[PDB]
């Protein structure tokens, strides 16, 4: 058993892993017009 | 005959199987999961 | 003739449906009025 | 009603209401037919479409006879 | 208490009046078509069936009298230029005179039929309530249009016992009612052969008698008496409109992109043959074979019919009007009267120089002269300050060729760019514009606006499908559901 | 003699949305 | 008992998604117009079709990424993936554009299959079909644009590419080279939409500030049964109020909730008509009165023929970086431009 | 300018001059409108389909409603469960309440972040400008979807207001 | 079984705590192998442009086009 | 069985994450 | 310059329909002052 | 050359009167059909 805050929290925080890491591309790699 | 009649009728017998592979899959499995009467 | 049929009904239009259906061509002859004047 | 002369020979052909056939009857007669019909809408759509050919027709304005 | 979205319906439960009403749509609908056509004499001019024909007058119904057989008139003019003596009954003035005719008595059936509205062959002899055996109305009803089907194509059609359909060349140029054999091969399905047309009302039409013949002896089943609702009426009215918005996009669509059943003689040219350059192309096939048999080139241009190079004109694109422009296309610019010629165009240097020619999307087009590889020779320009291109500069010489410019040469620049401006738009022609007080504006062939209806109407028929189509399946609901 | 049908057509759709605002059916209980 | 009856019976069970029969051409034409996107998007680039960028491999973001029309020489071909353009090839058949047909045919009969589905839903519950007959509305709106608009117009090349900005030029595209806003057939579906719009923030918002105390807590929310008899909000006090405010109002529920169904339906309706009418190129361009008169009087100007110089720059500039087909080299000194821009 | 074809003169020039359809609040008010069209037509259509017998089918099926009655007059189980099908159970709310609140949030905060689109754009805050933002290795501009709708951008910016510029920049 | 009390207990995060990192990195490889420029022809940044051919690239026949695509992406 | 419902959707789904999330630090 | 057909098609185009939309209305107002059964109804 | 405002003359000097004369007797019938009380009073 695992307190469901806890699951929401762990995946809630990876998907500002996941939103940041692509808002971070638009400044640097490809289409970043650098 | 031509290239695209024969790719075109080789596209008639997958759409044969692609309708076939769910048919023969849903006619399998509508025995097992019957509604008790 | 023959009988009377009985299939006779009666149309209704209150006065709710009468202002709709005025406002409806006005608005459709006011939009369209300049296209065909061209 | 109101029996007229031509009331009358017509009517046989109205006589019948609601018959039917019981069971499935021709229904799988019937999808092999829909079936066929089907295939044959698609093949001359894609010989007007250009995108089956058929060797001597070719899909243009044709010289007929004049 | 019937709203005035359902005052129609009283006749459901009611075949005698069921048929007067059905007889009364036929009475307007034939007496349209009568009245159409004989609106459409009184408009159309014969004075030059070359440069003036029917489908720049604007002749909606009237290409399709002449499609099936019909090109005299009672006043002695024909749409083939031949004279005639006498046309009989069936010209253009004995198929209008006869819809009305038959207009009349339609309506007065229709009297009929409402007033004597209870007859006993509409009753039930098992319950006496009005039924109509829909399964054998279909047997009858389909066993009469294969007849009337397998009847057209082997006896209006091949000319057995009727006159043809008009055919035509590849090129608009001949065009004759003929007889037409039936090709049977996978030929027939080119819709460009004439002979398919032929070969496809002969062969459904068996299939039309024959079904009628399965359809009438063959009852339905049980279980498909009670899924598609062949007791309701309104089944047979779900179904037929999906079977007529379906016939309504094949029509608009044959109609757009060209078919046999449309030819271009008589409805006009497709936008498809402005797009390829299919007469442009033509046009130049046509002087290549000339000039190689030791022509000089003016001879050569001479050649050229004026109804060639008259396909070869942005105005006759049906893809240039407006929807809310209206009236034929001699409204456009005025009614042709000569071709110009063909102009062609050299510079200083002496290269040929051919005018960019403006697409379909393009109300303005900036002229531009293009050389044989591609590259802006001239043009003329919006800002005249820093001009690079200008014709003043490269100095472009126009050559006429053929029309009535025969041989002409105009070299300076204000009359260079007079006719460089003209020359994006196709070929080049004289128009009379004070006839029909022409403003100026291009509009749509009847091949534009029969797209336009029969394919706008598809669409809502395509809503009908849907309302009654799921007012049949859900019959028991429409007052409302029960609360348990 | 253009504009006259345009003000005709306006003016006219001012006065039925007059009507239903103030002769509107008025809507009673019972 | 039969076959038929066993297949009939395990569809409709009681599960988590409902099949039905209708799930059989939802479910396989849906998922493959879906991930067909998503595929198209990431991937597959309009570098030979177009000549753009349009993935997420070619640093495009959510925005600037598409599945793109193909080429113009391909013309109105369905592209079919063992075709006489593809031949079998998939990697050739990226390239061409055939995701695009494939999103779009797979897509067309994913609608197909899901207004079935709302039929057939209705017949089981037991309802009146409504549900299937407003949602023929965006029907007619998929139809008469990704599939009637470029059937009327040269080829595939000319309908919206499935993507965010490339949904973005086909408005910009529609207003040059159409005049699609000056059609009477957009004016009344900016009607419904702003319109229907408009009647579900007012029925919203009227329904929750008439509600009946039902219960002691601020939380008005808490209220509600759902298989309670008694209506929620005091009807005659919304008519009330809306007959003193604005002087005319609903007094039938049965008659204001068919009215917000109508709305909304009706301007994709007759939205769907006027895009039917712009693939055969029959256009409202021009009020002829209007154009007339400032040929002739160079002093006359409304802001009806500023439109049509700012179409100008639309036909001319975009065009040639629009169709890289038809190669139109512009010089410099035929683009209008305005006094020192 | 108050008219008709002024608004349309009023939406292209705003369109050149500051790229409205890349800024993110027309893009949430697109949303709020398409989705308010949306929750309009689907909550009208699923109360006239649950609609109860009260009327016969030759009269109208508004009649069934008195006006001022007590009682409901659509089963709200029976639309629960249809639309708790035809996506699946949880999405649907059983809440009449929440229901009819949650079609007056959508619009309505759509179009009060949308008039901050226009208010941020007032002060020359334009939306996204992704010109010339893919390169090759090359460093060639690799053109996008953006890139075509700059050009239909440049064709508007150098067109409205044909005559009033004299200097190289809109600055207004 | 309803979907909080799977996701909420343990012998679903023992499956998924494999199944999760063996799928996003077999993401990631099909990248950075630079497979996915092949199976889809995507043009890599090296080579939207050759040497030979600068311009932009276009098909220019219906039915050649498969032909046409083996020049293009050859050089 | 509901395995086949909802992995369809999130098989996928992850692995082309993984290709996103590769495609950050793609540079020219 | 106007086309003349315009003015024949707007206000037939108003009036036809709206003068038809009117008798509905009247003929409402008529059963139900005829069913009534008072001063009106004849 | 016909003056153009004859055709609003004429077209609205036949339907405007004219339909007025169906409306009184439309109104006429629903009077008798409403009284009569059978199928039709509603
Ligand atoms: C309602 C609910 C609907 C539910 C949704 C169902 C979605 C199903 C998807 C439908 C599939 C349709 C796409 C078929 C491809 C297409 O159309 O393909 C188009 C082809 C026509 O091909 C085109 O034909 C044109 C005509 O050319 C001809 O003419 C040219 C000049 O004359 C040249 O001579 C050329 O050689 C000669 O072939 C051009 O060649 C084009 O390049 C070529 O692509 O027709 C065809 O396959 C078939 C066309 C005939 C059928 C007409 C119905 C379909 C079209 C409706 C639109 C009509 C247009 C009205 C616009 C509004
Ligand atoms: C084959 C054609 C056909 C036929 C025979 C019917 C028959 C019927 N329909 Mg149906 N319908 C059709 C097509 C057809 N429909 C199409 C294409 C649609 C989509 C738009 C509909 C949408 C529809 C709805 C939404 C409803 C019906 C209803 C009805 C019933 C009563 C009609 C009525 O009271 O209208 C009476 C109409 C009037 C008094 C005036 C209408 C005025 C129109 C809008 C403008 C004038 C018409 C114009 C001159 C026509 C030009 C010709 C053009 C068609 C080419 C009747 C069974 C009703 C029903 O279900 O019955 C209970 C109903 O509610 N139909
Ligand atoms: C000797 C054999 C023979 C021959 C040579 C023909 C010859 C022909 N038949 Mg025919 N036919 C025959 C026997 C034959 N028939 C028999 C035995 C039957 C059974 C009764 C038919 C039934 C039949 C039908 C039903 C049709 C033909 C058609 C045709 C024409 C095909 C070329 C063409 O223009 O189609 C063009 C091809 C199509 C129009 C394909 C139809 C597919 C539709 C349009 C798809 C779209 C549907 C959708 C609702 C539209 C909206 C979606 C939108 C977004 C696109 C040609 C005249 C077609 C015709 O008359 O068109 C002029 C046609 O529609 N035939
Ligand atoms: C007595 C018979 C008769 C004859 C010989 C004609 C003759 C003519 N009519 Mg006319 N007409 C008639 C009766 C007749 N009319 C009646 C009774 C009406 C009222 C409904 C009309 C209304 C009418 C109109 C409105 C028009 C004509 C027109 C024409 C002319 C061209 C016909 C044409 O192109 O149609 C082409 C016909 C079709 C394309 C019909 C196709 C049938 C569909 C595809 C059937 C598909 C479903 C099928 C049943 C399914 C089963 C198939 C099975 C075999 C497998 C021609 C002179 C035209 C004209 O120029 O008028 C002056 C025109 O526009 N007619
Ligand atoms: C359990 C089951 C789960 C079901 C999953 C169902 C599948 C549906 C998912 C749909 C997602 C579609 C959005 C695609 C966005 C994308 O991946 O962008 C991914 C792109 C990739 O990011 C781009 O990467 C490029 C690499 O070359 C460049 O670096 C670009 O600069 C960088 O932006 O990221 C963005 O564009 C950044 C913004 C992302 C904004 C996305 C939200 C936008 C709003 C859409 C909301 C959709 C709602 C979905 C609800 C579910
Ligand atoms: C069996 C079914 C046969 C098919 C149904 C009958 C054909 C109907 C098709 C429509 C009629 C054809 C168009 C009219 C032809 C026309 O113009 O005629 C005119 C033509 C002769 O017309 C002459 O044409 C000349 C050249 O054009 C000149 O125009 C002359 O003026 C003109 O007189 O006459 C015939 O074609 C008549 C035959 C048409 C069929 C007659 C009716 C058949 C009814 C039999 C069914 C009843 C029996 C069933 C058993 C009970
Ligand atoms: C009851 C209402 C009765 C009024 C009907 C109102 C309809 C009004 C709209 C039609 C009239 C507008 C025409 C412009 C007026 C004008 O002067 O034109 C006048 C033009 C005639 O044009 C005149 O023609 C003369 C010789 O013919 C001279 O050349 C004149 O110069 C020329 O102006 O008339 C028309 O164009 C009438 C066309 C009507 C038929 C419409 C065909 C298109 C229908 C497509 C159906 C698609 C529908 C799908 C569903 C949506
Ligand atoms: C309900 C019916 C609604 C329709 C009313 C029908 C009335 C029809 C008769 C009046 C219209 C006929 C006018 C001709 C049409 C025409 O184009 O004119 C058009 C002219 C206007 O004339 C136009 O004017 C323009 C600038 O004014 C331009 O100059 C045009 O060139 C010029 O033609 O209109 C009239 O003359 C309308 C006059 C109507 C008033 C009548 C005055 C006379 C009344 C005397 C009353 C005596 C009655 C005693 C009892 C008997
Ligand atoms: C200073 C502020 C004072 C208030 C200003 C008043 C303006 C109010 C406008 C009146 C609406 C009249 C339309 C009649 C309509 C009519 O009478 O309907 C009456 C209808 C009442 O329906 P019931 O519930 O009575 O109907 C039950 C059944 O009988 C149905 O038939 O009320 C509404 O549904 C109207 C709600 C939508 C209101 C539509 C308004 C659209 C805006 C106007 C569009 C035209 C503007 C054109 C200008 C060129
Ligand atoms: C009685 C009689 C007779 C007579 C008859 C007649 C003379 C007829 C006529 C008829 C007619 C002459 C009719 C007509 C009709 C028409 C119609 C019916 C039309 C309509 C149309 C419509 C309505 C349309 C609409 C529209 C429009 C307008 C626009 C666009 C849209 C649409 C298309 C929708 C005779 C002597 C022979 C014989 C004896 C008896
Ligand atoms: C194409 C094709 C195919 C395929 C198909 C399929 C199988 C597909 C699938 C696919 C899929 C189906 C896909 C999916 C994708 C997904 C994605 C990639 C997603 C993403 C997401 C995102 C990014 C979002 C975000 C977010 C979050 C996370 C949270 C918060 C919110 C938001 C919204 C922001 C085949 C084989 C048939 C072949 C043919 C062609
Ligand atoms: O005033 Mn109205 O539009 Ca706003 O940008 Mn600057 O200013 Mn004028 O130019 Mn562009
Ligand atoms: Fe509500």
């Amino acid at each position: 058993r695992i307190p469901l805050w806890l699951v929401g929290l762990v995946g809630g925080l990876a998907v500002i892993t996941m939103l940041s890491l692509f808002f971070y591309g638009s400044y640097s790699g490809l289409g970043s017009s650098l | 005959m031509t290239a695209s009649l024969s790719n075109f009728i080789a596209s008639l017998i997958a759409g044969g199987v692609v309708v076939g592979v769910i048919a023969i899959a849903l006619i399998v499995i509508s025995k097992s999961d019957r509604i008790l009467r | 003739m023959t009988g009377p049929n009985p299939n006779k009904q009666a149309v209704e239009l209150n006065r709710t449906s009468l202002y709709w259906g005025l406002l409806l061509i006005f608005v459709l002859a006011v939009l369209f009025s300049s296209y065909f004047f061209n | 009603a109101l029996r007229t002369r031509l009331g009358e020979i017509l009517r046989p052909l109205n006589a019948e209401y609601g018959k039917v056939a019981p069971g499935w009857g021709t229904t799988p007669i019937m999808g092999i037919v829909m079936l066929a019909f089907l295939i044959f809408l698609v093949i001359i759509l894609q010989i007007y479409n250009s995108s089956l050919i058929i060797e001597n027709v070719d899909v243009d304005w044709a010289n007929g006879i004049v | 208490a019937l709203p005035w979205y359902r005052v129609h319906t009283v006749v459901l439960n009611d075949p005698g009046r069921l048929i007067a009403v059905h007889l009364m749509h036929t009475a307007l609908v034939a007496g349209w078509a009568g009245s159409m056509a004989l609106y459409e004499l009184a408009v159309f001019d014969p004075s030059d069936p070359v440069l003036n024909p029917m489908w720049r007058q604007g002749m909606f119904v009237m290409p399709f009298m002449t499609r099936l057989g019909i090109t005299d008139s009672w006043g002695g003019w024909s749409i083939t230029g031949e004279s005639v003596s006498n046309p009989g009954i069936w010209s253009f003035e004995g198929v209008a005179l006869s819809h009305i005719i038959l207009s009349g008595m339609c309506f007065l059936a229709a009297i009929w039929h409402w007033v004597y509205w209870d007859l006993e062959l509409f009753r039930d002899p098992r319950t006496g309530e009005p039924a109509l055996d829909l399964p054998k109305i279909f047997g009858i009803h389909l066993f009469l249009s294969g007849l009337l089907c397998f009847g057209f194509g082997a006896f209006h059609v091949t000319g057995l016992f009727g006159p043809g359909i008009w055919v035509s060349d590849a090129y608009g140029i001949t065009g004759k009612v003929q007889p037409v054999a039936p090709a049977w091969g996978a030929d027939g399905f080119n819709p460009f052969n004439p002979g398919g047309i032929a070969a496809h009302h002969i062969a459904a039409g068996i299939f039309g008698i024959f079904a009628g013949i399965f359809h009438l002896t063959v009852r339905p089943p049980q279980r498909l008496y009670r899924a598609l609702r062949m007791g309701n009426i309104e089944t047979v009215l779900s179904s037929s409109i999906s079977a007529v918005f379906f016939a309504a996009f094949v029509t608009s669509g044959t109609m757009w992109y060209g078919a046999a059943a449309t030819p271009i003689e008589l409805f006009g040219p497709t936008r498809y043959q402005w797009d390829s350059g299919y007469f442009q192309q033509e046009i130049e096939r046509q002087v290549e074979t000339s000039v190689s048999e030791g022509l000089s080139e003016s001879q050569a241009w001479s050649r050229i019919p004026d109804k060639l190079a008259f396909y070869d004109y942005i105005g006759n694109n049906p893809a240039k009007g407006g929807l809310f422009r209206a009236g034929p296309m001699n409204k456009g610019d005025g009614i042709a009267e000569a071709w110009l010629g063909h102009p062609i165009f050299r510079d200083k240097e002496g290269r040929e120089l051919t005018v960019r020619r403006m697409p379909a999307f393009f109300e303005t087009f900036p002229v531009i002269l293009v050389d044989k590889d591609g590259i802006i020779r001239a043009d003329i320009p919006f800002r005249r300050a820093e001009s690079k291109y200008s014709i003043e500069q490269v100095g472009v010489t126009v050559d006429f060729y053929g029309g009535k410019l025969n041989g002409q040469t105009f070299k300076d620049a204000p009359t260079v760019k007079k006719f460089a401006r003209k020359a994006q738009l196709g070929e080049v022609f004289e128009f009379d514009r004070t006839s029909l007080e022409s403003d100026g504006v291009f509009r749509s062939s009847p091949r534009g606006w029969y797209t336009y209806g029969h394919a706008n109407f598809a669409l809502l028929f395509f809503f009908g499908h849907l309302w009654h189509g799921g007012r049949t399946i859900f019959r028991d609901v429409f007052t409302g559901i029960g609360a348990e | 003699m253009e504009a006259l049908v345009y003000t005709f057509l306006l003016i006219g759709t001012l006065m039925v949305i007059f009507f239903a605002v103030f002769f509107r059916e008025t809507p009673r209980i019972l | 008992r039969g076959l038929f009856d066993l297949v009939d019976d395990w569809l409709k069970k009681d599960r988590f998604v409902f099949v039905g029969w209708s799930g059989l051409l939802l479910f396989p034409t849906a998922y493959l117009a879906a991930g067909g996107w998503m595929t198209g998007t990431t991937f597959v680039t309009s570098w030979y079709t177009h000549g753009l960028a349009s993935s997420y491999l070619e640093g495009c973001n959510f925005l600037t990424a598409a599945v793109s029309t193909p080429a113009n020489s391909v013309g109105h071909s369905l592209l079919l993936l063992w075709g006489p353009e593809a031949q079998g090839d998939f990697t050739r058949w990226c390239q061409i554009g055939g995701l695009w047909t494939f999103v779009a045919l797979h897509g067309a009969f994913g609608l197909i299959g899901f207004c079935l589905r709302q039929f057939e839903i209705a017949r089981l519950v037991g309802i009146r079909p409504y549900n299937a007959i407003a949602f023929s509305g965006p029907i007619a709106v998929f139809v008469s644009v990704f599939l009637l608009y470029p059937l009327g117009q040269a080829s595939w090349f000319f309908a919206p590419s499935f993507g965010v900005a490339a949904i973005f030029r086909f408005l910009l595209f529609l207003q040059g080279f159409h005049n699609w806003t000056l059609n009477p057939f957009h004016m009344m579906g900016v009607a419904g939409i702003l319109g229907g719009a408009l009647l579900c923030a007012i029925h919203g918002a009227t329904v929750e500030n008439t509600l009946f105390e039902d219960g002691d807590a601020a939380n008005t929310f808490r209220a509600f049964t759902p298989t309670q008899s008694e209506e929620t909000y005091s009807m005659v006090t919304a008519n009330r109020f809306w007959s003193q405010i604005f002087g005319v109002a609903f007094s039938n529920k049965r008659w204001l909730h068919f009215f917000m169904l109508f709305v909304p339906v009706t301007g994709l309706w007759t939205s769907s008509i006027g895009i039917v009418g712009l693939a055969l190129n029959l256009r409202a361009y021009d009020f002829v009165s209007q154009e007339l008169r400032a040929a002739e009087d160079p002093e006359f100007e409304t802001f009806y023929t500023k439109n049509h110089l700012l179409d100008e720059g639309i036909r001319a500039w975009m065009a040639a970086q629009d169709q890289p087909h038809e190669n139109f080299v512009f010089p410099e000194e035929v683009l209008p431009r305005g006094n020192a821009l | 300018p108050l008219g008709i074809s002024g608004t349309f003169n009023f939406m292209l020039v705003f369109q050149a001059e500051h790229n409205i359809l890349m800024h993110p609040f027309h893009m949430a008010g697109v949303a709020g409108v398409f989705g308010g069209s949306l929750f309009s037509a689907m909550h009208g259509s699923l109360v006239t389909s649950s609609l109860i017998r009260e009327t016969t089918e030759n009269e109208s099926t508004n009649y069934g409603y008195k006006f001022g009655q007590e009682e409901e007059t659509y089963n709200i189980v029976a639309a629960h469960g249809y639309f708790g099908r035809l996506i699946f159970q949880y999405a649907s709310f059983n809440n009449s309440r929440a229901l009819h609140f949650f079609l007056a949030l959508w619009p309505v905060v759509g179009i009060w972040i949308t008039s901050m689109g226009i208010s941020t754009m007032a002060f020359n805050l334009n939306g996204f400008n992704f010109n010339q933002s893919v390169v090759d290795s090359q460093g060639r501009v690799i053109n996008t979807w953006a890139d075509i709708l700059n050009r239909a951008n440049l064709g508007i910016e150098v067109m409205h207001e044909r005559n009033a510029h004299n200097f190289p920049l809109d600055l207004a | 079984r309803p979907f909080s009390d799977i996701i909420t207990s343990v012998r679903y995060w023992i499956i998924h705590s494999i199944t999760i990192p063996s799928l996003f990195v077999s993401g990631w490889l099909f990248i950075s192998t630079g497979l996915a420029y092949d199976v889809f022809g995507t043009p890599r940044p090296n080579e939207y442009f050759t040497q030979d051919r600068q311009q932009v690239p276009l098909v220019n026949d219906r039915f050649s086009a498969k032909q046409e695509l083996e020049d293009l992406t050859k050089g | 069985f509901r395995w086949l419902a909802i992995h369809g959707l999130a098989i996928p789904t992850v692995f082309f994450l993984g290709g996103i999330t590769a495609m950050q630090f793609i540079q020219r | 310059e106007v086309q003349f057909g315009a003015y024949l098609a707007v206000l037939l185009g108003t009036f036809l329909p709206a003068l038809f939309l009117v008798n509905l209305f009247i003929q409402t107002e008529a059963r139900k002052a005829g069913k009534a059964g008072g001063q009106d109804s004849d």
